[PDB]
């Protein structure tokens, strides 16, 4: 149980760079939804960025929130960068895909899926 | 039901919907995302086209192999209807004309070839139709536009009387001919009140009501969840656009206000939440660039 | 020997048809249902049965490496003839 | 034995066998196995503390001279608990020989990055990080490098399915290329060919 | 009429003659508009407005193992005592035989092959049937 | 309304069900004469703790544990399920 | 020092990209597999395998093809011990069973219990 750290030698650390992390994503966000001349507004990108922060609000390993913090960096590099298209930005928000059937009855009614 | 035609998969380009539609006049501004909107569940699609086979080049690629199927048909010609609606279970009629031409008027495009389809579909077995009236159809209205589609609508409804009869009031988009009017218009401003409503709105009302069994007999009035003077529209349109061929007929319709109907069911009585211009006029005018938002009543 | 149902569709020799009321009939309304009308199961049974006077004989389809491989057929049942697993022809032992 | 059977070459297997006592005694403190296999490649099994030290001796030591990087691979065996295994193919030009150096890692533990040693290493292991999610620390610009650009998972884990997640399509609705889950018209079909019986005697694990 | 899944087309708890509770598997799925068993009442429940407290496979087994913690317990004969309590019982109430022989339902091999509704339905046990007759 | 089932589980092993294990060696046969018509099902498993269902009318299930019970109160604790009919 | 005290628990399950559906909704099989009995041979018992529950293969409207929605449906991993397997199988938040490895009981073999003095064990025929 002692292992090698990525960046962070406990949760404090970590949370602090979540934080710089969040930060620079909410600075981005206009620059965004401009250049790429998105169909969303700021505030929505916005949110979706607050959604995919909250996805992985559970996870209690400094390792692992180091390496959520450097994957959202490529993220972010490929956005302010232009290396991603309008495409790629977009396909956080799922807007072809079928709402999805939630509650048991109506998965009941399409298919077999659980 | 047959085993053929029961629904399977998750929903998917792949997948079974268990839709099989022969959409008429496909080809167009509503059946471009109609034919999108069905390929992407897994529909067996229809398409009767008129034109060139170049012009129906977009709706191959709105599903998977062998799920558009593309055939020539006349308007006239009931055997080219019988031969596209024999095998479906649902046809979508999306015939229309803004102008009428030297081979099809009004009457031919909005009545004629509407009733020829509906009871095709009828002797055929087809238990579903639905047919696409105008909001403001009205027998004493002053467009001929707007006459002959009230009496299509009649006689649609008396030829087939389980059709789903939809009103759509001013159908904006990207490929529309309202707000690309008005940013192209560079007519008036009078005391005209109107909703338009947004297409993919249109589009998933129409196969909500392909789903829903108590879509039968009935008649939907798709409208906006805003009504806007005519004026203050056309200044919003200019406004977005960056912005400082017509007919007498065309301009009879712009200055005929949206009828409110609440005893008829709109797009919330098949689920549908009604998308205002605001999110997507930019969308539709972003091509016409080289803003405060429009006062609804 | 190809068939034809009653919606006047053709018969593979499979057996497939598809039925009045199933809508992938689409795909052939404009075009062609391709069948192939050389059914194999009618033109093997065209073959006369070989008379051979050994008890086993041997089959390879004729063409020496060209055919199927080599197989020994047994003749000892007189009310049956012997065929072939591969090629389909059929054998009798004339005593 | 003579005109099928490749024929064994004995000195270059003893050579190499030297060769590995002498890399196993010199660098003791990071040296796990050395092993030779029967068409006589020699295998370096390290601690991957020591992927610097070792290969920097490699590259710079008068009998190694591994100047060039021939290639840099990670291996994803999920029943070990440090599953990636980094491999590093080594070519010595001065003595017309190849070693390979071995090490290992999890999922979370990072593995030096050897560009300061190799110059090659700099999109080998990037595309290690791109295919496997092996992060290297301090390396100049490590990103992804082969995959799409919103692409979320390491395709070349043994648990990362062969068709992906998502796959493509043009939507004309929002006039844009989409990702939507994957759904296949025919399946992958899996065949099951593993033969029910022991092929080679001379590699039988001994039971339990 | 409910059309449900069969044996090879559900995950689903069958205990042998012994108490030894086994699971199958899903091999394939069920044809058509078919669907597995539970989920079928626990949707008539949903309908009815008296739901039953689970949605997946996993809570039904909590419920399995609330009713009797042995269906859980997959690959396990569990042993059961207290037979002289079941004969002090069985002692209560003098039931009489019946001069009736003891025959079992299936004598020969023709009444083998036909039993439930899948080998009734099925076209090789029809075969069976017909060659041990002839 | 009133009492529809009593369920009772317990190791065949275990020391936390021997008071169980004596209540059944002694007192079902009379529990069950005095019960004619009730169900009490006694489901032994492997490593359980002791448990009492009672299953009263339209799906109401009470819960009692009898984890480490002399033979008297598994005895008291059913016949509180027996005059409760709640 | 250059070690840190993590006293969590292992999961990756943010950091494999596996979408929600098919993480927390799947039943990973842990087992090692049974032999074939069309066959005599037993190395394809020796190494434990995981695969997943079957979700739906249905008719390619086309073809006829079985079309498929699931992309684990091919996955089958390999494992040296049931520990290793079931660590993988935890460590990516999947929802798992283990079958014990069935071994086939040792039997005692005589050829000359076939043509025994007094026993029901002899051969009729040989
Ligand atoms: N904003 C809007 O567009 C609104 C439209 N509607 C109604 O919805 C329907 C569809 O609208 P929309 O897509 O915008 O209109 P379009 O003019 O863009 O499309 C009409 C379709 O009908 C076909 N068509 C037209 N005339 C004939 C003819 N004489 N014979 C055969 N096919 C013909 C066209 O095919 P081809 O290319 O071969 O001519 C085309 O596919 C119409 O009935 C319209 O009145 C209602 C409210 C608002
Ligand atoms: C256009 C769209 C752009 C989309 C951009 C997507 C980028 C996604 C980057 C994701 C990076 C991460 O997930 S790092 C977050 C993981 N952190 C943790 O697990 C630690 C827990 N974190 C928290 O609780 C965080 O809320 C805070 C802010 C650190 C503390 O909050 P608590 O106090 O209450
Ligand atoms: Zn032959």
């Amino acid at each position: 149980t002692s292992v090698k750290p990525i960046f962070s030698r406990d949760m404090n650390e970590a949370k602090r760079r979540v934080r710089e992390l969040y930060r620079a994503w909410y600075r981005e966000v206009p620059n965004t939804v401009h250049l790429f001349q998105l169909d969303i507004s700021v505030k929505q990108g916005r949110d979706k960025v607050r959604e995919m922060f909250k996805k992985n609000a559970h996870v209690t390993d400094p390792r692992v929130v180091d390496l959520l913090v450097i994957k959202g960096k490529m993220e972010l590099e490929e956005t302010i960068n232009v290396w991603k298209q309008r495409t790629h930005v977009m396909r956080f928000f799922h807007e072809t895909e079928a709402p999805r059937p939630k509650d048991f009855l109506s998965k009941f009614y399409v298919g077999h899926d659980p | 039901l047959h085993h053929a035609v029961i629904p399977h998969g998750k929903g998917g380009r792949s997948s079974v919907s268990g839709i099989v539609a022969t959409v008429f006049g496909a080809t167009g501004f509503l059946g471009r995302y109609l034919v999108n909107h069905l390929g992407r569940m897994g529909s067996q699609v229809i398409v009767p086209y008129r034109c060139e086979p170049y012009d129906t080049m977009h709706l191959r690629p709105m599903g998977d192999l062998g799920q558009i199927i593309f055939m020539d048909w006349n308007g006239r010609d009931k055997d080219s209807i019988r031969r596209a609606v024999e095998h479906s279970n649902v046809v979508i009629n999306l015939v229309g004309r803004e102008w009428e031409t030297k081979n099809f008027d009004f009457e031919d495009v909005f009545v004629k070839i509407p009733q020829a389809i509906a009871q095709v579909s009828k002797e055929a077995g087809v238990e579903k139709f639905i047919h696409i009236s105008h909001l403001n159809a009205d027998i004493k209205s002053s467009s001929k536009y707007l006459r002959n589609k009230a009496v299509g609508e009649k006689e649609v409804r008396e030829t087939f009387p389980e059709a789903t009869i939809i009103k759509p009031a001013d159908i904006f988009g990207r490929e529309d001919r309202f707000l690309n009017y008005f940013a192209n218009i560079r007519s008036l401003g009078k005391k005209t009140v109107k909703q338009p409503v947004y297409i993919v709105d249109v589009t998933k009302g129409i196969i909500n009501a392909i789903k829903d069994p108590d879509a039968r007999g009935k008649t939907f009035a798709f409208v906006g969840p805003n009504r806007y003077l005519l004026f203050d529209l056309v200044q919003y349109v200019f406004a977005v656009a960056h912005r400082p061929w017509t007919t007498r007929d065309k301009v009879e319709r712009i200055h005929t206000t949206d009828r409110t109907l609440p005893h008829l069911p709109g797009l919330e009585d098949l689920g549908v939440q009604a998308t205002p211009l605001e999110l997507k006029a930019i969308e539709v005018l972003r091509r016409h660039r080289t803003v405060q938002p429009a006062k609804t009543v | 020997g190809v068939r034809t149902s009653p919606t006047g569709e053709k018969v593979t020799h499979t057996g497939q048809v598809y039925d009045d009321e199933d809508y992938r009939r689409v795909r052939f309304v404009g075009r062609q249902k391709e069948v192939n009308e050389n059914f194999a199961i009618d033109l093997i049974a065209e073959q006369p049965v070989s008379q051979v006077g050994s008890r086993v004989i041997s089959c390879d389809g004729g063409g020496g490496a060209l055919g199927h491989p080599r197989v020994y057929i047994n003749l000892d049942k007189e009310t049956k003839t012997g065929t072939c697993g591969y090629c389909g022809l059929q054998f009798r032992q004339q005593h | 034995t003579r005109p099928t059977v490749r024929p064994r070459n004995d000195v270059a297997h003893k050579q190499l066998s030297a060769f590995g006592e002498y890399v196993a005694e010199i660098l003791p403190k990071y040296v796990q196995q050395v092993q030779v296999s029967c068409f006589s490649e020699l295998e370096i099994c390290i601690h991957p503390d020591g992927v610097i030290p070792v290969l920097t001796f490699l590259r710079d030591h008068s009998n190694a001279q591994f100047k060039s990087l021939a290639d840099l691979t990670a291996v994803d065996i999920p029943t070990r608990q440090n599953r990636f295994e980094i491999v590093y193919n080594l070519l010595s030009l001065r003595f017309n020989s190849r070693i390979r150096v071995k090490t290992y890692t999890d999922e979370l533990t990072p593995v030096e990055s050897s560009v300061s040693v190799y110059k090659a290493a700099n999109w080998y292991e990037r595309e290690i990080w791109d295919m496997f999610g092996v992060f290297f620390a301090n390396h100049p610009d490590l990103r992804r490098i082969l995959t799409d650009y919103g692409f979320e998972g390491h395709p070349f884990r043994k648990d990362f399915p062969l068709s992906g997640y998502v796959e493509l399509r043009y939507d004309d609705e929002v006039k844009r290329v989409v990702a939507e889950p994957v759904e296949l018209a025919q399946e992958f079909r899996k065949f099951d060919l593993n033969s029910p019986w022991e092929a080679f005697p001379a590699y039988r694990q001994p039971p339990e | 009429i409910l059309p449900g899944a069969a044996y090879t087309e559900k995950s689903a708890t069958y205990v042998n003659t012994e108490g030894r509770a086994q699971q199958t598997k899903v091999a394939v799925m069920p044809p058509g508009l078919a669907r597995e068993d539970w989920k079928i009442i626990r949707a008539l429940s949903e309908i009815a407005g008296m739901t039953l407290p689970y949605d997946t496979l996993d809570q039904v087994r909590n419920r399995l193992e609330e009713v009797s913690p042995n269906l859980v317990r997959y690959d396990d004969v569990e042993g059961a005592n207290y037979f002289q309590q079941a004969s002090e019982l069985s002692k209560l109430v003098n039931q009489q035989l019946l001069a009736d022989p003891l025959v079992p339902p299936q004598l020969t091999i023709k009444d083998f092959y036909m039993t439930d509704s899948i080998s009734r339905a099925s076209q090789t046990m029809a075969k069976c049937v017909k060659a041990v007759t002839e | 309304l009133g009492l529809r089932e009593i369920r009772i589980h317990l190791c065949q092993r275990s020391p936390g069900s021997q008071g169980v294990r004596d209540f059944i060696e002694k007192r079902y046969v009379e529990l069950k004469k005095a019960n004619p018509d009730l169900p009490i099902l006694i489901r032994e498993c492997s490593d359980v703790q002791p448990k009492l269902w009672a299953r009263y009318a339209f799906g109401q299930e009470k819960n009692v544990s009898l984890n480490n019970f002399s033979a008297d109160q598994v005895t008291r604790a059913l016949e509180n399920v027996l005059s409760s009919k709640a | 020092t250059q070690l840190i005290t993590v006293d969590e628990k292992l999961d990756i399950t943010t950091l494999t990209g596996v979408p929600e559906e098919h993480i927390k909704t799947r039943k990973a099989r842990i087992f090692v597999p049974a032999r074939n009995n069309m066959q005599s041979g037993v190395n394809n018992t020796k190494k434990w395998k995981m695969e997943f529950d079957t979700r739906e293969r249905w008719e390619n409207p086309l073809m006829g093809w079985a079309s498929t929605a699931d992309p684990l449906s091919n996955l089958v991993l390999t494992f040296s011990t049931k520990e290793d397997a079931i660590a993988f199988a935890e460590k990516n938040g999947w929802s798992y069973d283990v079958e014990e490895r069935k071994v086939p009981k040792p039997k005692s073999k005589s050829y000359g219990a076939n043509f025994s003095w007094n026993k029901r064990t002899r051969v009729s025929t040989k």
